[PDB]
C-alpha cells in the first residue's frame, strides 16, 4: 500500500549482518568452556572480515563455524530455489536456536564425560583399596 | 492497490481534478514559511532559513528522482516527508538555544539521514544518500566549515543530558548496555546483545517515538527482532505496550473497540502509548 | 565441541530437507571444521550419538519405520526447542506420535474445528500434550505460545491467550502435523517451527532399499556395518554396565581369595570384551572400506528401485486409473528378494543380484501391466528399459538420441525441405 508507505516513517531492518552473527554467536556462547591452549592455528575460512586476532583462537574459530554454518543454510536455500524451489526462509531465531541446542547438548555430553570419568576414577581408588586388602 | 474505478454513470456528474506533489517553486514557499515561523525562536539563524529551505527541497528532489516505486514498493516520497523533517528539526531546536549553524546543519543532516537513509535496502544507495547529503549542504553553506558532515557517528539521544544534543557512539553504547541490563532482569529473560546496527535501530525507534508523530512502520525478516526493540525503546521512555492477540474467529468490531480504547486511554490519560500489532493481526483490508 | 556443533546445526537447521540435502550440509559443515582444524569425531553418525539404544526400541516398538530418515527425524521430536512441525504423507508418523504419548494422555484435534482453542487450554492447564493437524490455516492466537513469552509474576509462570490470562502448566508439549507435502508456509510460522519431514523422496528411498538389500542378500555386511554404528556409543555403556557389575560384585565379596575363582571368571570375560572392542576399534577402517566396497556393487540396484517407483506415482499423469501407493512398491520389492524361485539355489553374490535386479524389472513390469491399459503397456516397458539403460555400464547415455526421439522432432527445421527422391514424401522429407 503506497498510502501506507507513505503516511509513516519507515525503517529496513534486514536479516542480521555477519558481524551482527558473529557477536551473538560470542555472547551466547560465553559460558562454556571451549579454550584449548593447543590449538594449531590453521589458515584461510573467511566469513566474517573482522576477525578479533589475526591468528584465531578455539573461541572465535567455533563461532566462525557458527556463522559459516548459517550463511551455508542461506546458500543452500539460494539454491534449491534457483532449481525449481520449495523452500522455507530461515531468519536469525533459527540461529538463536542454533546456539540453544549446540549450548545445551554441549553441557550435556561435557557433564556425562565428567560424570563417566569421576566413576572411572572411584572404581580406581577402590580397586587400589582391594589390591591393598588382598596383599594383607 | 485496492481501489476501483469510479462507474461512468456517477463520474459524468462529478468533474475531477488531478492535484500532483507540489512543484519545487511551491514546495520551496511552503516550507520556506514554516522554516521563517521555526527560525524565529532563535533569532542568531534566522538569514539561514531560505537557504535551508532550498537544501531540503533539492534533497527531497534527487531522493524522488531514483528510489521508484519500481525499485522498491517503500520507495515512495510525498511532501510528508518534508514536513515530518520540518516538525523533527523544530522538535530538536525546541530546546537547544542561542545555537549557531553548527548545529542547525547538524539536526539537518541527522533528519535527513533519518528520513532518506533508513528506508534504503543495499549499501550503495546508503552511502549515495550519505554523499548527496554531504554535498547539498556544501553546495548551498559553503562558508561552515567542514566539521559536521564529515562527523561519522551523526548520533542523538535524549537519554544522556538534559535535552536532544549530539552524544558519543560508545558513551552511549555503554548506557545502553546498563538499560538492557537493567531491561532484561524486568521482562524478557531471553538475553539480547546489542551489536551495531541494533543500536542503530533502537536510535531511530527513539527518535520517531518521541515526536507529536503517528506511526513506526517497521521492514524486515521475521524473528530478526522489531517487535522486542519496539518493546524495549517503549520500556524507556515510559510507553505502555497495548499488544492484540487475534484468533480464527477475529472480527472487525473487536479492532474498532482495541482502537477506541487505546484512543481513550492515549487522549483522555495522558500516558503515552505504543500500540504494537504486526501481520498476523491484520486479516482483512478494512 | 566439532561433533556438538555439527549435531547441534543438523537437529536445528538440517530439517525440511531429504536426506541427500543433509547429507550434502553435513559434509560442508564437516568440510569447514576440517579447514578449521576444529577436532571433530570422524564419519561421526547422528543416528546413535543423540541417542543411545534404549529410546531407538521403544520408537520401534512405539509404530515408527526403520529408515534413517524417520530415525533421525525421531530424534529431531525428541530433541527440540522450537516446537516441531510435521510434514508427512502418510500417516506412520502421527500414529508413532501418539503411541509415543500415550502415557501423558496426548489429544487430537485440528484447526479447522471449532473445539479447537477448547482443548488448547485444557491440554494448557494439566501439561497434556497437544498434537493439532491442517497447520494450512494457521491460527494466528497460537502465537504466544510458539514464542514461548513467559509472564513470571509473583512466584509463577503465566501466558496471554487473547483477552484471556492462563497459568502456564509445566510438561506441556504442541505438535505440529500436515498432510499435504506441497504447502507455502508464512515466514513468521516458519521461524517459530523446527520442520521435520517425512515425505519420501529418490534418497530416503534409495537408502530402505539399499539397507534391505545389505539385510537380506548380505547379513554379514549388514551385521559390520551394525556393529560399526554401536561401536561409538553402545559397546562401551554395556561396557560401563557390567564393570559397574564387577565393581558391585568385589564390594559384596570384599576380594575374598575363597571367591577368587567367581571374580576371576568376570574379569577373564571383561578382558575378552575389551579385546573384541579393541579388535573392532583395530579393524574399524578395513571395515569401512569393506562395507563401502559392497554399497557401491550393491548402489545401482537402489537407484534403479527409486526411479522404477517414482515411475509408479508418475505413471498417474497418464490416466486417473494409474494410482499406485509406496506400499505397492514395497510388496513388490519384498517378493522379489525372498520369495523369488530363481533364487532357490543361487549363492554367487553377483548372480544373485543380477537375478533380483532382472526378477524385479520383470515383478514391477508384471503387477503394474495387471492394472492398466494394453495401450500403455508399450510405454511402461520402454520407460523400464530407459531405467534399465541408466543402470547398466559400458553403454552411452544416448542422452542427445533420446532427446531427439522425444522432443527432439518438434524444431524449426521446415526451411530446405527438397522433395529428394520419389519415394521420400513432404513429412518423410
Ligand atoms: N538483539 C538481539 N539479541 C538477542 N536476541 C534477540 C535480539 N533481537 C531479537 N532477539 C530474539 O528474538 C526473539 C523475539 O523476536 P521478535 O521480536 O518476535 O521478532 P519479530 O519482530 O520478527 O517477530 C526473542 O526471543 C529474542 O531472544
Amino acid at each position: 500500500s503506497p498510502a501506507l508507505f507513505n503516511r509513516c516513517v519507515l525503517n529496513w531492518f534486514g536479516d542480521w549482518s555477519t558481524e551482527a552473527l558473529y557477536q551473538v554467536g560470542k555472547e551466547f556462547t560465553s559460558k562454556m568452556d571451549l579454550e584449548k591452549p593447543n590449538y594449531i592455528v590453521p589458515d584461510y575460512m573467511p566469513v566474517v572480515y573482522d576477525k578479533l586476532p589475526q591468528p584465531p583462537s578455539h573461541r572465535e574459530a567455533i563461532v566462525n563455524s557458527c556463522v559459516f554454518v548459517h550463511q551455508t543454510l542461506h546458500q543452500a536455500n539460494a539454491r534449491l530455489a534457483k532449481r525449481g524451489g520449495r523452500t522455507m526462509a530461515i531468519t536469525p531465531r533459527h540461529y538463536l536456536d542454533f546456539i540453544n541446542h549446540y549450548a545445551n547438548l554441549f553441557h550435556e555430553k561435557r557433564s556425562e564425560l565428567e560424570e563417566q570419568q569421576m566413576h572411572l576414577n572411584v572404581g580406581l581408588r577402590k580397586i587400589k583399596e582391594t589390591v591393598d586388602q588382598v596383599e594383607e | 492497490p485496492g481501489r476501483k474505478p469510479l462507474s461512468h454513470r456517477f463520474l459524468r456528474h462529478v468533474p475531477v481534478v488531478y492535484v500532483d506533489y507540489p512543484g519545487p517553486a511551491s514546495l520551496t514557499q511552503i516550507y520556506g514559511t514554516f522554516n521563517r515561523a521555526m527560525l524565529r525562536l532563535i533569532p542568531s539563524l534566522r538569514t539561514y532559513a531560505e537557504p535551508l529551505t532550498a537544501a531540503m527541497v533539492e534533497f527531497y528532489t534527487m531522493s524522488q528522482e531514483r528510489f521508484t516505486q519500481d525499485t522498491q514498493p517503500h520507495y515512495i516520497y510525498s511532501p510528508r516527508e518534508m514536513t515530518r523533517w520540518v516538525r523533527g528539526i523544530f522538535e530538536a531546536l525546541r530546546p537547544l538555544e542561542t545555537l549557531p549553524v553548527e548545529g542547525l546543519i547538524r539536526i539537518w543532516a541527522h533528519e535527513a539521514l533519518r528520513l532518506f537513509q533508513d528506508r534504503l535496502v543495499e549499501d550503495e544507495e546508503r552511502r549515495w544518500t550519505d554523499e548527496n547529503i554531504d554535498t547539498v549542504a556544501l553546495k548551498h553553506f559553503p562558508n561552515i566549515d567542514r566539521e559536521k558532515a564529515m562527523s561519522r557517528p551523526i548520533l542523538y539521544s535524549n537519554w544522556l543530558s538534559k535535552d536532544y544534543i549530539p552524544v558519543d557512539q560508545e558513551e552511549l553504547r555503554d548506557y545502553v548496555k546498563a538499560r538492557l541490563k537493567v531491561f532484561y532482569e524486568e521482562e524478557l529473560d531471553v538475553p539480547l546483545v546489542l551489536f551495531n546496527e541494533v543500536l542503530d535501530h533502537v536510535l531511530r525507534i527513539d527518535r520517531i517515538f518521541r515526536q507529536p508523530q503517528g506511526h513506526l512502520l517497521l521492514i524486515g525478516v521475521s524473528g530478526a527482532g522489531k517487535t522486542t526493540l519496539s518493546r524495549f525503546v517503549a520500556w524507556m521512555n515510559g510507553l505502555s505496550v497495548y499488544q492484540i492477540k487475534v484468533h480464527r474467529k477475529y472480527t472487525g468490531e473487536d479492532f474498532d473497540e482495541d482502537l477506541r480504547t487505546v484512543l481513550r486511554r492515549s487522549g483522555c490519560k495522558n500516558e503515552k502509548i505504543a500500540f504494537i500489532m504486526d501481520e498476523s493481526n491484520v486479516l482483512d483490508s478494512g | 565441541a566439532g561433533d556438538c556443533l555439527l549435531s547441534a546445526a543438523f537437529i536445528a537447521y538440517a530439517g525440511y530437507f531429504d536426506q541427500q540435502m543433509r547429507q550434502n550440509l553435513f559434509t560442508t559443515w564437516s568440510h569447514h571444521l576440517q579447514q578449521a582444524n576444529i577436532q571433530f569425531r570422524t564419519d561421526i553418525a547422528r543416528t546413535e550419538y543423540l541417542s543411545n539404544a534404549d529410546e531407538r526400541l521403544r520408537w520401534q516398538a512405539s509404530s515408527l519405520p526403520a529408515d534413517d530418515l524417520c530415525t533421525e527425524n525421531a530424534i529431531m521430536l525428541k530433541r527440540f526447542n522450537r516446537y516441531p512441525l510435521i510434514i508427512d504423507p502418510s500417516g506412520q508418523a502421527t500414529e508413532f506420535i501418539m503411541n509415543e504419548y500415550k502415557d501423558r494422555k496426548i489429544t487430537r484435534t485440528s484447526f479447522l474445528d471449532d473445539a479447537f482453542r477448547k482443548n488448547l487450554e485444557s491440554a494448557l492447564r494439566f501439561g497434556n500434550p497437544l498434537l493439532v493437524q491442517d497447520v494450512e490455516s494457521y491460527d494466528p492466537v497460537l502465537n504466544p505460545v510458539l514464542n514461548r513469552e513467559v509472564r513470571r509474576t509473583g512466584g509463577r509462570v503465566l501466558i496471554t491467550l487473547g483477552d484471556q490470562d492462563i497459568d502456564l502448566s509445566p510438561s506441556f508439549v504442541i505438535f505440529l502435523s500436515t498432510r499435504d507435502p506441497t504447502v507455502e508456509f508464512p515466514p513468521d510460522l516458519c521461524s517459530r517451527v523446527t520442520f521435520v519431514n517425512f515425505t519420501v523422496t529418490r534418497s530416503s528411498l534409495q537408502s530402505q532399499c539399499l539397507n534391505e538389500v545389505l539385510k537380506a542378500e548380505r547379513p554379514d555386511v549388514d551385521e559390520k556395518r551394525s556393529d560399526l554404528l554401536k561401536l561409538q556409543g553402545e559397546f562401551q555403556l554395556r561396557l560401563r554396565q557390567l564393570e559397574k557389575s564387577l565393581l558391585q560384585a568385589l564390594n559384596e565379596v570384599k576380594g575374598r581369595i575363597l571367591d577368587d575363582d567367581t571374580i576371576i571368571t568376570t574379569l577373564e570375560n571383561l578382558k575378552r570384551e575389551a579385546a573384541e572392542v579393541t579388535r573392532k576399534v583395530e579393524e574399524t577402517d578395513i571395515v569401512m572400506q569393506e562395507v563401502e566396497t559392497v554399497s557401491q556393487q550393491y548402489l545401482p540396484l537402489s537407484t534403479a528401485c527409486s526411479s522404477i517407483y517414482f515411475t509408479m506415482e508418475s505413471l498417474k499423469q497418464i490416466h486417473f486409473l494409474y494410482q499406485y501407493s509406496l506400499q505397492f512398491f514395497l510388496d513388490i520389492y519384498h517378493n522379489v528378494l525372498y520369495e523369488n524361485p530363481n533364487l532357490k539355489g543361487v549363492t554367487d553374490h553377483t548372480q544373485r543380484l543380477s537375478i533380483i535386479t532382472k526378477d524385479l524389472f520383470q515383478v514391477a513390469f508384471n503387477r503394474v501391466a495387471r492394472g492398466m491399459l494394453h495401450q500403455d503397456h508399450i510405454t511402461f516397458a520402454m520407460l523400464l528399459a530407459r531405467i534399465k539403460l541408466k543402470g547398466t555400464v559400458g553403454e552411452p547415455t544416448y542422452d542427445a538420441e533420446f532427446q531427439h526421439f522425444l522432443r527432439g522432432n518438434e524444431i524449426v527445421l521446415s526451411a530446405g525441405s527438397t522433395p529428394r527422391i520419389q519415394g521420400l514424401t513432404v513429412e518423410q522429407a
